[PDB]
């Protein structure tokens, strides 16, 4: 079947066997940044396996409830391993990524998850004439939670789900890259996003690439069946990280 | 001008031989093992002005045997409740006893009430 | 902004045969509805949206 | 898998994902009547797809307790749009089907019905001297209930499943093309019955070409399955309709 | 009419392991028996049924 | 697909919808004796079909405590048919076998069973300073039952699973041809074993060429599944059957 699948980077390999599909950038796969598209001048590291391979970011449990997650991305990967060591060394960075959502549940569970990674996917705020934190906006692994209210609070992100956090209807999210997780189908998602951004490289602290979002559309549900507890799980890995100028390290 | 669709007897029989307009009568038997309980039948009549039938569809209602006889000298094989229609009862001898006559008796419907067939054997020493 | 001129019609949705479960799972559940244009579609005569407005700029 | 299915006809179409397979006539697909098989010597009407697609009659309940059901058929589809209308229009028709029965349920139920197509399946009457009724006969769309004892009432048919209206042994009624909706395996039968009869064409007021019966051979049961209600759908398409004898519209 | 000199034998069926089964599923089912013959099957000597008779005519 | 499979011996046939493989002996499949490995001189009997069949022994129960099962074999078979006759008759005796055993429970089920042919499976008694008893060695058809705790009596077999009887650990069985019943998966098991001695051939009364393990290594469990009842079945196929040194029958 092609529900089987399997995917090695570095040190690391993820395993399937109830997939869909997996999702590619707007159609890109990543790749290093050429020649004659590059301005910053000095040589670039490229750590590659030390760098390339799957961070699992702590886990999130799904309730019959929860309005939905987030996260912001380059910040998030900021302490894992070499990736994150990288990122506190060099002023820009570039890299694409796999991402892999994981969850699991049984022949007589129910529910559906969209999930979706939005480039550029700037916050409002709840006090609709303040501005956010960055604390609002992430909390690097872990996860803000979406809201199923309007929310207040200065510097908060306004999260009803419904509005995505961003001012438009939830349900068009869609125009980005994504895949669903419909229990009775499916028990993961895969997406490879390519580098995306209007210029060649960036500062990986100073600039969100672009969101995760996991949204439960059709709410988790069962019966006698002695699992009440189904958790998500997020793991991700760069791909065709190259980093430029070197310094000493970012004040934490 | 016509009533409405007569509609369905469970366990029975809906007869329609003159159409459903005013004026005609439709008649309602049970399936046999059944008993009609209600109307026989109903007219299709004009009330103020809606065209109706006289009298609603009845039920067809089945039926239980008494119990079994016990017979002397012998026993009744996995004695119960609720003997239905076409359901039989056995019987064996005792020991030091041979039996003679039928082994089984069936419940049958006997004008709308259940009774046991034919006669139950006998044992004898 | 369609008239009754440019009508289009409905669709409407029925059960068929029922839903069947076994026992220990949900008796009920959601059926989700997804839209998009075909191969064949196309449209015209740009004009504003009825959908943004503002009462003064700094907008 | 060849469990999947689509089948189109006209402006409709039908999908399964669990078919056994197509049942075939006697072998035989429908086609319209030739030249050297005709008398009607007038030129036919072939409304085509206004006439031969999916028609869906009213459903029925599967009780644990259902002995059965039955359908008369050219009449049945009599106020089925323009199938129904060229039949009151004209002396004389012919006509194939499709027939597709749908009965869905869960890997925790159990049951088997058993679909058969009967050509000329002329029925007795429960009271022994005494005739049917075309009521007692068919009710359209609707259903005939065969009956789990036998039956008394002028006109109707005797109708205890065991003898199947007709005076044989129901389990002999697989002679005649059928499939099985066994529920741990199967969601649907389809069958394919082509024009049988002993003239190349007929009224089809007055003559029921055969009868459609549906009867569970094991009951339906279940557990704490909090689902007790499962239909079953009746959906038919007439196939290669051609009709002869046009004049006035005949008396309801 | 078969008699002891052409004897056929018989056929028995037993659990060969037991009937398991998940919670929430009926703890007994059915099983049917289809016969048919296969092709090396004939048969000869016409002869009339047993099964069917009458009393008088207007049969 | 390849857990359908169908197998022929003799007047009889074995099939399954839920098969693994099949393991075959050390990767021998049986043969009858060469002549330049024979030693005893006169014409073999080689019954063939009345003794190269499908034999099935009594059943056993899997309960939720169950330590495991044994059976010795050459004798447990010596009551089977004409291969058990033919064992009276004969001073020395060859065979190969298929092994075949079934345990189908339900998708809400779970549990799993190693199934080993241990070749030449000497047993220490339960009594360390004593010897074993024929009777404490197997019982024919039936079966021993291994024991969760130490064992005591004189001749019994020193029983408890987790030394298997011969003073090992039990977790290392698997050098052993074998196969696992996981319940959730797979539904039987199918074990060719070639004949393997130090001897061409052998008496099959005196010597038990090899015993047959079922130990339940994951217990089995379940919640109001209906479905307590879960039995294992063994059935075996001597195959190649040959017998030397024809005389009176043995004395039982």
């Amino acid at each position: 079947s092609d529900r089987v699948r399997s995917i090695t980077l570095g040190n690391s390999t993820i395993t399937t066997q109830e997939s869909a599909n997996v999702v590619v950038g707007y159609g890109r796969w990543p790749e290093y940044l050429r020649d004659d598209e590059a301005t910053a001048e000095d040589q670039p590291t490229q750590p590659d396996v030390a760098t390339c391979r799957f961070y699992t970011l702590e886990s999130v449990t799904w309730e019959k409830d929860s309005p939905g997650w987030w996260w912001k991305f380059p910040d998030a990967l900021k302490d894992m391993g070499l990736f994150g060591q990288n990122m506190y060394y060099h002023y820009l960075g570039r890299a694409g990524y796999t991402i892999h959502v994981q969850c699991n549940a049984s022949k007589f569970h129910q529910g559906c998850l969209l999930v979706v990674c939005v480039p550029e996917a700037e916050m409002g705020c709840s006090t609709v004439d303040g501005t956010v934190n960055e604390h609002g906006l992430s909390e690097g692994e872990t996860a803000k939670k979406f809201s199923a209210t309007g929310t207040n609070g200065t510097n908060t992100v306004q999260s009803i789900v419904t509005n995505a956090g961003m001012g438009v209807g939830v349900g068009n999210l869609t125009i980005f890259p994504h895949q669903w997780i419909n229990l009775r189908t499916n028990n993961c998602a895969t997406i490879v996003m390519p580098y995306i951004n209007n210029v060649p490289m960036d500062n990986m602290f100073r600039h969100h690439n672009f969101t995760l979002m996991i949204i439960p559309f059709v709410p988790l549900n069962y019966s006698s069946d002695f699992s009440t507890y189904v958790p998500i799980t997020v793991t991700v890995a760069p791909m065709c990280a190259e980093y430029n100028g070197l310094r000493l390290s970012t004040a934490l | 001008k016509s009533c409405p669709n007569p509609g369905e007897i469970r366990n029975g029989q809906i007869d329609v031989p003159g159409g459903i307009l005013f004026g005609a009568t439709i008649s309602f038997s049970c399936n046999t093992g059944y008993k009609l309980f209600g109307s026989t039948s109903s007219f299709c009549l004009i009330s103020g002005s809606s065209v109706q039938w006289s009298d609603p569809l009845p039920e067809c209602r089945e039926i239980y045997c008494p119990a079994p006889p016990q017979i002397d000298n012998g026993i009744i094989q996995g004695e119960r409740d609720h003997y239905g229609y076409r359901q039989s009862v056995t019987y064996a001898c005792n020991k030091g006893f041979t039996m003679i006559g039928e082994h089984s008796i069936y419940c049958t419907v006997n004008n709308d009430e259940g009774e046991w067939s034919g006669p139950p054997p006998e044992c004898r020493g | 902004q369609q008239d009754e001129y440019t009508s289009a019609g409905n669709v409407t949705c029925w059960y068929q045969t029922g839903i069947v479960v076994p026992a220990g799972t949900p008796t009920s559940c959601s059926i989700m509805c997804f839209v998009s244009a075909c191969n064949d579609f196309s449209v015209r005569l740009l004009k504003d949206t009825p959908f943004i407005q503002q009462a003064a700029l700094l907008q």
